[PDB]
C-alpha cells in the first residue's frame, strides 16, 4: 500500500530542501560506484522515485550485509541536501533504520513515477 | 563524524554522482 510510505517527501525535498523531515521510503535499487565502493540509491514515496540519493559510508555495511537492499523500506533520520550548479538536488542519507526488510515487502510499492526535475 | 570530515563526504559524494555518467536508463537525471 501507498499508505505505508511517506508521498510527496520527495517532492517536498526537491521543492523546499527541508531536512527536518523523517519520510518512510522504499529502496528501488542500490547501484556501486567505484577506494571503498559508494552507494547510489533509486528511492520511491510511493508518489515519484529520485536516483540522487547517495548513502554515507558509514552505512555501507547495511547495504553490505544486504539489510538494506532493492525494496526494502527504511526511514530516513538524518540527510543532507547538496544543490548543484545545474539545479539537481543530491541527498545525502546520513542516518537511517530498515523498518521491513525486502523479503517482507516483496514486491515495488505502487506505481511512483520518477521527479521530472 | 566531525562537521568538516561530514563536509568532505558530502562534496566527495556529489561528485561522485556527477560522474556517474555511464548507468542505465534509469539512473539517468
Amino acid at each position: 500500500m501507498v499508505g505505508q510510505l511517506s508521498e510527496g517527501a520527495i517532492a517536498a525535498i526537491m521543492q523546499k530542501g527541508d531536512t527536518n523531515i523523517k519520510p518512510i521510503l522504499q529502496v528501488i535499487n542500490i547501484r556501486p560506484i567505484t577506494s571503498p565502493p559508494r552507494y547510489r540509491l533509486l528511492m520511491s514515496d510511493g508518489l515519484n522515485t529520485l536516483s540522487s540519493f547517495m548513502l554515507a559510508t558509514q552505512l555501507n555495511p547495511l547495504v553490505e550485509e544486504e539489510q538494506l537492499s532493492s525494496n526494502c523500506v527504511c526511514q530516513i533520520h538524518r540527510f543532507i541536501v547538496n544543490t548543484l550548479k545545474d539545479g539537481r538536488r543530491v541527498v545525502i542519507l546520513m542516518e537511517l533504520e530498515v523498518l521491513k526488510s525486502a523479503e517482507a515487502v516483496g514486491v515495488k510499492i505502487g506505481n511512483p513515477v520518477p521527479y521530472n526535475e | 563524524g566531525t562537521s568538516s570530515g561530514e563536509e568532505r563526504e558530502v562534496k566527495k559524494a556529489c561528485e561522485d554522482f556527477e560522474q556517474d555518467q555511464n548507468a542505465s536508463e534509469e539512473w539517468i537525471t
